[PDB]
RNA sequence: GGCACAAGGGAGCUUGACUGCGAGACCAGUCGAGCAGGGACGAAAGUCGGGCUUAGUGAUCCGGUGGUUCCGCAUGGA
RNA sequence: UGAUAUUGAAUGUUGGUACAGCUUGUACAGGAUAGGUAGGAGCCUGGCAUCGGUGGGAUACUACCCUGGCUGUAUUGACCUUCUAACCCGCCGCCCUUAUCGGGCGGGGAGACAGUGUCAGGUGGGCAGUUU
């Protein structure tokens, strides 16, 4: 499929153009550093029903070398490299520095000029012929002007389950993902906050395709009073809604922090399969009964989720990394499973017989409604008599009658009707 | 090792020869926003200026001293040929057309652009006055006298400084190479 | 329930599937001739803001969606 | 855990910054794969030189700032290893004085550390304000 990439110095509204191409994916803010740290992928079409889009960060002379490397890598796969530049400020030395790479790149290049929001000063498309490229074009993300001609200029050169990953910042999420698809795809830095939004990639494993997304970490709500840079957290929360398997990552060197329990709450309340994951065993000791020290401690603190399997692996030394997916596939089935109506009812009155302590609440019927998560409805004389202690009791029996491992369960109650 | 004076270097670039005395000046991109690039008429001062005048503006262009104006479009004569001569100026109406239709001014340094005072409605006043962050400026000849290049470098430096770029902070002066 | 001259189902034209108000009704909104410019058209007449009627998440607080003498700080610049 | 002040000297290591003086920047082509950025007015002191050249860049020589390095100059920083003079003694002797308070004068021990005043995370139902 065709590949198209956008490059240039920062603050030229590259991500703005990328978004109005389709939807609203990349975060759009106005500041010199607030650029997309790495490359992203998407799909597009204009009368060809087939195109792909790639967005990167700004290029200049903190960390900028990794962004430059990503921009260079994106220049490889792209068929045409839309090269967007400001119009109001004319040209710049950094523009020539950017143009040097394109000069050394033997691929077709289309030049575009942004910040042309009205007709009159649209006539400012001049002096860009010195760059050595073809005819420039006008575009404005605020009003979507000149889009058809630009897309025609691009066209003239025309030739599965999703699982997420969350956690508190600086626990190795980015290192874990790029040490798993076995390549460099996302950035890794010592300072917290390296990632700035969701990164999506697709891949096939054991003749099965998969989708993996990173979420740049999550910190406490109270102390997140940043300069709208926490606007990315909304993007991270969005990925959970589109994901169906959630991987929570905890550091092994550090103990269980209170914020980790809160983060795991969001996944549980969303009715999504969870697999608790811990990283960085290279720091703390690996020995006998050190397995159970954190294995037991997690159970004591993380009571609300017990179905989640516990996996240990360190991304730095690549120990037991290949064991992550075996957990994932098993969790995939249990989140979408139905049990027979006959069998499910037969188990219900066995539980209530040995516990005849529900006037007295009456159980009459039981069945399943949804596949994911497995919702069940029980017809009773009155749902007011239902007690949260007894409601939890029903869940344990169901979770013990069958496997139902690594997935939450919800029980609904209906009146006599 | 020694930085000479202005009154000594004009008499000494007589001796650095009929050659042309030119000035380099290192400016102080970060500052591209307030960059320093430009042209000004000169005091102590052969070109061939060809104009792209449109409408009535050709009628005052043929009497000021220009060599060839045109038949309102000779970019087709520019295509496959066109030994360009000295200087290309234009007017703010056909500039957009000449820019797109003309595809031979980028790496040749004659593309009309109204940032330089060369694309305007005053074509009669424009013919008569033309005849990494660095600026080059020809101020004159070897055969000029000692009092000519002093006013020439004074006028060009006052033009540079008159234009004290925004973000004036930090040193503005780095080097003068006569 | 109902549309036979069809309230399917299509398009050549693919927007009179747009432009300024609106007498007058029904019910907080909705309906509706007239109707001023320009006319999608159709050859001319003439039609004219599309799924039948049809529930389709929102005030509180009020934060984006299109820009302009739209304006006053001692005046002028922002 | 971090800064900052209280807060010192010596040598050893030791970077950064600034000002200097020398070097590098690999263009099909092109005078050795010996830079962009203003170019075009010289040999014969062993050699051979001098236009110009598919070249976007040759200089029959006039004539600026960069980029990475190498040498000096100053600034400071980071450190180690010491010392001593603040700062600290619920250690000893003497005097206030008859006094397990306190304060002076001597020894000793620690010594730029700890302790103290203003700025980040976690911690932890530590203790409050709260309603569903
Ligand atoms: N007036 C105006 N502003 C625009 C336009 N397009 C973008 N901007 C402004 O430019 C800002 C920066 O754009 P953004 O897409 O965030 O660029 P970026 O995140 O730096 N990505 P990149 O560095 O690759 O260019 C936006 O916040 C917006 O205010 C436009 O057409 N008109
Ligand atoms: N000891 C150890 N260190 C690791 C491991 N994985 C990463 N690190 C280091 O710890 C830091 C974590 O980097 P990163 O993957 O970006 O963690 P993150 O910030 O939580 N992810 P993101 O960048 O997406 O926000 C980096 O400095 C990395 O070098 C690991 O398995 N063990």
């Amino acid at each position: 499929k065709p590949v198209v990439a956008i490059v240039g110095r920062p603050n030229v509204g590259k991500s703005t153009i990328f978004n109005r191409i389709a939807g609203e994916r990349i975060s759009i803010v106005e500041d010199t550093p607030g650029v997309t740290r790495d490359r992203i992928y998407s799909s597009a079409e204009w009368l060809n029903y087939d195109f792909n889009l790639i967005d990167t960060g700004g290029i200049d002379i903190p960390f900028l070398a990794q962004i430059r490397q990503q921009a260079e890598i994106a220049m490889d796969e792209a068929d045409v490299i839309i090269f967007m530049v400001n119009g109001r400020e004319g040209v710049t030395a950094a523009d020539e520095e950017v143009a040097k790479i394109l000069y050394r790149t033997k691929k077709p290049v289309v030049l575009a000029v942004n910040k042309l929001d009205n007709t009159e000063m649209r006539a400012n498309i001049y002096d860009f012929y010195s760059l050595g490229f073809g005819e420039p074009y006008p575009i404005s993300g605020t009003h979507g002007l000149g889009l058809g001609d630009l897309l025609d200029a691009v066209a003239e050169h025309f030739k599965v389950i999703q699982f997420c990953l969350i956690g508190r910042p600086n626990v190795g999420k980015s290192s874990l993902v790029n040490a798993m698809l076995g390549e460099e795809r996302v950035i890794v830095s010592n300072v917290a906050g390296t990632t700035r939004d969701a990164v999506d990639t697709s891949f096939t494993y054991n003749q099965q395709e998969f989708v993996i997304v990173d979420t740049a970490g999550m910190r406490k709500k109270g102390k997140v009073y940043e300069t709208t840079e926490k606007y990315s957290v909304l993007r991270a929360l969005k990925a959970i809604d589109r994901s169906e398997v959630v991987a929570v990552v905890l550091d092994g060197e550090e103990g269980i922090i209170e914020q980790d329990k809160r983060i795991a709450g969001y996944a549980h309340e969303a009715g999504k399969a969870v697999v608790i994951v811990v990283n960085k065993w290279d720091a703390v000791d690996k020995d006998e009964s050190t397995m159970k020290e954190f294995e037991e401690n997690i159970r004591d603190h993380f009571q609300f989720l017990d179905y989640a399997p516990i996996l240990f692996m360190s991304a730095l030394t690549k120990k037991r990394i290949h064991t992550l997916m075996p957990a994932i596939i098993k969790a995939s089935e249990n989140h979408s499973l139905r049990v027979q109506t006959n069998v499910l009812n037969d188990v219900i009155m066995d539980a209530v017989a040995m516990n005849p302590t529900p006037s007295r609440l009456k159980i009459y019927y039981a069945t399943q409604v949804s596949v994911k998560p497995p919702s069940f409805v029980v017809f009773v004389n009155d749902p007011e008599l239902m007690h949260f202690s007894y409601e939890r009791f029903l869940e344990n029996r169901i979770r013990d009658a069958f496997g139902f491992e690594g997935t939450p369960i919800k029980i609904f109650a209906r009146a006599r009707k | 090792s020694k930085a000479y004076d202005v009154s000594e270097a004009v008499a000494l670039v007589k001796k650095t020869n009929d050659a042309t005395v030119e000035v380099a000046f290192r400016l102080g991109p970060r500052k591209n926003d307030q960059q320093i690039r430009g042209a000004v008429v000169l005091p102590n001062g052969t070109q061939r200026v060809l104009v792209f005048a449109k409408g009535e503006k050709a009628k005052e262009a043929e009497a000021a001293g220009a060599d060839f104006v045109g038949d309102t479009d000779y970019i087709n004569k520019i295509q496959q040929g066109w030994f360009d001569f000295d200087v290309i100026v234009a007017t703010p109406d056909m500039m957009g057309e000449v820019g797109k239709i003309g595809r031979v001014l980028g790496p040749k340094g004659l593309m009309p652009n109204p940032k330089t005072g060369t694309v305007t409605f005053e074509v009669e006043k424009a013919i008569g006055e033309i005849k990494a962050g660095n600026i080059h400026v020809p101020i004159g000849k070897v055969s000029f006298e000692d009092e000519k290049l002093v006013e020439n470098f004074t006028t060009m430096y006052d033009t540079i400084l008159k234009a004290k770029p925004a973000a004036a902070k930090g040193v503005y002066v780095k080097n003068v190479a006569v």
